[PDB]
DNA sequence: TGCATCCGTGAGTCGAGGGT
DNA sequence: TTGTGGGAGCTGTCACGGATGCA
RNA sequence: CCUCGA
């Protein structure tokens, strides 16, 4: 639990390496969720 | 120029070309040149040089490279921050962000399909420009050309819009909030009170 | 499948790219959106020989 | 020859695509949708261009490809959730959705009380003997399988299940008004 | 290189209910 | 996947500063 | 967003 005493807030430009170090997996499909079961499709925007 | 002399140079279109330029770009060399133009020049040349030097010196004084200005990979915001909810009527409501990411995905996948199929260079260039424009929408819709629209002709609020104006996160959710332990009602006079 | 340019840095006035590479933004729109080519490198020695 | 006929494809077909963009725009009303449809059409055309009868009107052939690619995508939408975009889904919408959801928009108070003791339940449990309470806790709250809750407490399966059934009985002896206070008497 | 034009910015606060 | 095939609105806003583009 | 309230 953060004790809320930050010294500085810095911006830079994200390197594609940074963008990949953030990511937990590539989204590959445009589907969101199945209409039948309302469940999030694999590799989709809500995977 | 390519049929003859094609093996004496490299040329190309698009962001890949801009990336190759930024690669071969010597920040120290151009920075020294701009400092020279500022020190020994005058008039409009001096003004333009100071303008360009702000960018160049900023990129060299900080250790971050200008390559970051060209993306090979696009991040994707967590899905709770772009929710999707079912409504009365069996219809759904999605944040505009999902339609924008979805167009980016469709165009990237169609580009991959074309590249695998060895499509004509004109069609693959069409798909590359389309991918570029869809990422332009995802980042800041309407800044260049026609805004991507949803039903009823409304421009899809992009990741830039999420921050601007009294609607954006700053003025709507960080400089003022909705709070608990609070209420509201009509006021009447009640002269019997003490101050 | 193909890299793209961050629109904050191409179209954000004043074009940060246009100042970086010393290109006029009109030419940058021609290049980034496939209206014109650009020379990324030229083998000067081979041309000379 | 394969590549010569792809050059021929470019030369013969590209102006047709110039006009087919306007066609697809008329039939989709969204320029982004029209560009997507035209590029899909060109994908299908370049994939099946060997099957084109040379010399005839490629205009009608490509226009039919465009018409069929529009007709197939209209049916693709009829199998995926009907989505409608908005700047910001409203509170009435978050609330309406929460009305039919399995968790709903829970208040801080709700979650505060769930983190405080359930006084009726805590005292019923503390009434039970220690071993009965443990065999009931693991099995009924922590869902451990019976051999694994035997792995805990270092007691055989029979001992654990005797303790479980008899502690369930005793705790049902207590808690009798709690089950009526709540909906468990039904 | 010298400007004219164009384009990008900003344009009060808090409420109620209705609900593609 | 073959005789022909090009959108729906839009503007009834305004002051200001600085890039951008033109010649 | 619309119509409304101060």
């Amino acid at each position: 639990l953060d004790v809320n005493f930050f010294d500085e807030l810095r911006i830079g430009l994200a390197t594609a390496e940074d963008i990949r170090q953030w990511s937990y997996g590539e989204v590959k499909k445009p589907e969101t969720i199945n209409y039948r079961t309302l469940k999030p499709e694999k590799d989709g925007l809500f995977c | 120029l390519v049929d003859r002399y094609g093996e004496y140079f490299t040329g190309a279109m698009g962001a890949e070309s801009i990336q190759k330029l930024i690669e071969n770009f010597d920040i120290d060399a151009e920075a020294e040149s701009l400092r020279d133009v500022i020190r020994n020049g005058k008039g409009q040349k001096k003004l333009r040089a100071l303008k360009r030097l702000k960018v160049v010196a900023a990129f060299q004084q900080s250790g971050n490279s200008p390559m970051g200005m060209v993306l090979d990979a696009v991040p994707v915001i967590p899905p709770e921050l772009r929710p999707m909810v079912q409504l009365d009527g069996g219809r759904f409501a999605t944040s505009d962000l999902n339609d924008l990411y979805r167009r980016v995905i469709n165009r990237n996948n169609r580009l991959k399909r074309l590249i695998d199929l060895g499509a004509p260079e004109i069609i693959v260039n069409n798909e590359k420009r389309m991918l570029q424009e869809s990422v332009d929408a995802l980042f800041d819709n309407g800044r260049r050309g026609r805004p991507v629209t949803g039903p009823g002709n409304r421009p899809l609020k992009s990741l830039s819009d999420l921050l601007k104006g009294k609607q954006g996160r700053f003025r709507q959710n960080l400089l003022g909030k909705r709070v608990d332990y609070s209420g509201r009602s009509v006021i009447v006079v009640g002269p019997q009170l003490k101050l | 499948a193909a890299p793209v340019t961050h629109i904050w840095y191409f179209k954000g006035v004043p074009s940060r790219l246009g100042y970086l590479l010393d290109l006029a933004p009109k030419d940058l729109e021609k290049i980034i959106y496939f209206a014109a080519y650009v020379i990324t490198s030229v083998d000067e020695e081979m041309r000379h020989n | 020859t394969d590549e010569e006929l792809t050059a021929r494809f470019e030369r013969d077909a590209i102006p047709l695509l110039d006009q087919l963009y306007g066609g697809a725009l008329r039939m989709t009303r969204n320029p982004a949708d029209a560009e997507d449809l035209l590029q899909e059409t060109m994908v299908k055309a370049y994939a099946g261009f060997r099957s084109f009868r040379h010399g005839t009107n490629l205009k009608a052939w490509l226009y039919r490809i465009l018409t069929n690619t529009y007709i197939n995508s209209y049916r693709k939408k009829q199998r995926q959730p009907a989505e409608y975009p908005t700047e910001q889904i409203t509170d009435w919408q978050l609330a309406s959705n929460a009305e039919h959801s399995s968790t709903g928009l829970r208040s801080a108070e709700v979650e505060a009380l769930e983190a405080l003791p359930d006084t009726e339940i805590k005292e019923a449990l503390q009434a039970l003997p220690e071993e009965f309470r443990m065999a009931v806790y693991y099995a009924d709250v922590e869902g451990f399988p019976y051999k694994e809750i035997a792995e805990i407490m270092d007691t055989p399966i029979g001992t654990v299940m005797s303790r479980l059934h008899r502690g369930r009985r005793q705790l049902r002896g207590l808690l009798a008004d709690v089950a009526r206070d709540r909906g468990f008497a039904r």
